RNA sequence: GUAUGUCUAAAGUUAUGCUCUUAUUUACUAACAA
């Protein structure tokens, strides 16, 4: 019905905020995550990334304060909503095609990889650079995950 | 018997009485810990703590056995 | 419960047996028996022979036929299989006629469902497995495409991996012509046609690219 | 009817479909360029496609007409029943 | 438990009538226990 030109490069990953969500988070194929609102006056606050490749899977925490982000250069990055200065994960084996955080506690944080090994990262465990435990019962690239909402 | 050949003083006791310890692992926190485990690790516990404090070990063990 | 076979021929059971016979024919009595949870192989075959087979007859005998029968009895004493054959009838029926002259559903539905399932499933495990692998393979292919396509959309061009060639002389047919057996040498000239077809081909390629 | 007759009879038919509505040789090369009307060849192409299309749809109708288990058996019993 | 068969093993090739809740059967399968 009504339009908005966001990301000139092809692919996009548009998602709202959770339940009480006035915001329109995007992060396209032009390696830049961007922020626009539901009020017709579309106001731009660009969360610039650092990592080279385009941004793939973007999702919020239950808190609506930090949103996760996945790229092709083995780089996941957490992102605080308005500020954007925040914990970072530069190093993986290769791209995690899809990522999601816990809908009850923003601390726990699942990342899912092409090699078919899935990874936890709590808040103190993101500080540790560790995992609570991995999953390895899928053998193909998983590219797909979401929590049972409890 | 074979892996106890390292040290001969440790006597073996084949129990005639079957004790329920398959269901021992279906205690909540135990199962939890089992699931949690990421690697070759041991995580010991005191299977009964307060009971020891109150009464002798045997008493505690009877309760445990029942459970 | 496991047990010794026997009992009585329920009409549904009979029908099932008939169906089996149509399917597997009159000399695989084991399989047909298996299809019936109650009744044996021997039982089944006997039933088919005696009652169920349509190339028997249970029409009444004419007076001439009666005469033939009773005459046979008089002459062949109680060799009723022979007598039956002579009559051209099944033997039990003949005997009965002679004698005359002288004077639950859940279970059934289970076997039915199973039966119909079987009869409509006519392939050895090799076949089933093969089709399974085919559909799985197809699924895999489409998933791969989705990745590749996704990356293209994303801006990373990934060429599709070849099939991991099984042997040294294994062929990819898109590399070059399969075994180009050329046309018979040209009596009538073909040059313009060659050009036109070439153009058509290239044009098609272009279209595909644009598509 | 033999394939002798059925050829000539089909030949006769497509002549009724016609009835509805230069040679230059380089003998050194052997190339016998018969320059002929490009409109007529196109009219052959369209007609021949249409003939094959008509036949193709004819089976499709006859396939969608209807003691068996699977697609093939039904037809196999039909191969027995025609006798 | 096997034959056997797939899989992975990292470097970027220069283009712009239904939903639901359950309890029961039967079948098959199961180097899982008895």
């Amino acid at each position: 019905i009504r339009n908005y030109p966001g990301h000139p490069e092809g692919t996009t990953a548009l998602k709202f905020l959770p339940k009480t969500g006035h915001l329109i988070l995007s992060g396209g194929n032009d390696h830049t995550i961007k922020i626009w609102d539901f009020y017709h006056d579309y106001e731009c606050l660009r969360d610039f990334q650092g990592h080279n490749k385009p941004i793939k899977a973007l999702r919020f925490t239950e808190d609506c304060q930090s949103f996760l982000s996945s790229s092709f250069d083995r780089s996941v990055k957490i992102w605080d909503t308005e500020t954007g200065k925040v914990k970072t994960r530069l190093h993986l084996n290769s791209t995690p095609a899809d990522v999601e955080s816990r809908p009850t506690n923003p601390h726990e944080f699942i990342v899912g990889l092409s090699n078919s090994k899935i990874l936890h990262y709590d808040d103190r465990v993101s500080e540790n650079q560790g995992l609570v435990q991995t999953y390895d019962h899928h053998l193909s690239s998983i590219l797909a995950l979401k929590y049972f909402p409890d | 018997e074979v892996h106890m050949l390292d040290f001969p003083n440790i006597a073996i006791r084949p129990t005639e009485l079957r004790l329920p310890f398959s269901a021992a692992m279906s205690i909540d926190k135990l199962s939890d810990v089992v699931m949690k485990a990421t690697e070759p690790q041991m995580v010991l516990f005191n299977i009964y703590d307060d009971w020891l404090d109150r009464i002798s070990s045997y008493t505690a063990f009877s309760r445990l056995t029942l459970l | 419960p496991i047990y010794v076979k026997g009992g009585v021929w329920t009409n549904v059971e009979d029908q099932i047996l008939k169906a089996a016979v149509q399917k597997y024919g009159t000399h695989q009595w084991s399989k047909v028996a298996s299809l019936l949870q109650k009744k044996t192989a021997r039982q089944s075959e006997l039933r088919w022979n005696e009652y169920l087979n349509p190339k028997l007859n249970f029409t009444e005998f004419s007076k001439e036929e009666d005469a033939q029968l009773l005459d046979l009895a008089r002459e062949l004493p109680n060799q009723w299989r022979t007598i039956a054959d002579m009559m051209a009838r099944p033997a039990q029926v003949c005997v009965e006629r002679y004698n005359r002259l002288l004077e639950l559903e859940d279970e059934e539905k289970e076997m039915l469902a199973e039966a119909r399932a079987r009869l409509l499933n006519t392939q050895g495990k090799k076949a089933t497995r093969k089709i399974r692998e085919r559909m799985l393979e197809e699924s895999k292919r489409i998933a791969e495409l989705q990745k590749r396509r996704e990356l293209k959309q994303a801006g990373i061009n990934v060429a599709i991996k070849k099939p991991k060639k099984k042997y040294g002389t294994d062929i990819d047919y898109n590399e070059d012509i399969v075994y180009e057996q050329a046309p018979m040498p040209g009596i009538y000239d073909t040059s313009t046609e060659d050009r036109q077809i070439k153009k058509k081909f290239e044009q098609f390629e272009r279209k595909v690219n644009r598509k | 009817i033999s394939y002798d007759q059925l050829a000539k009879l089909s030949y006769e038919k497509t002549l009724r479909n016609l009835a509805t509505q230069k040679v230059q040789k380089d003998t050194k090369t052997g190339k016998i360029t018969i320059a002929d009307d490009d409109k007529l060849v196109n009219k052959l192409a369209v007609s021949l496609q249409s003939e094959s299309k008509k036949r193709y749809e004819a089976r499709k109708r006859q396939m969608q007409n209807a003691s068996f288990i699977n697609d093939k058996n039904k037809q196999f019993n039909e191969k027995l029943s025609r006798e």
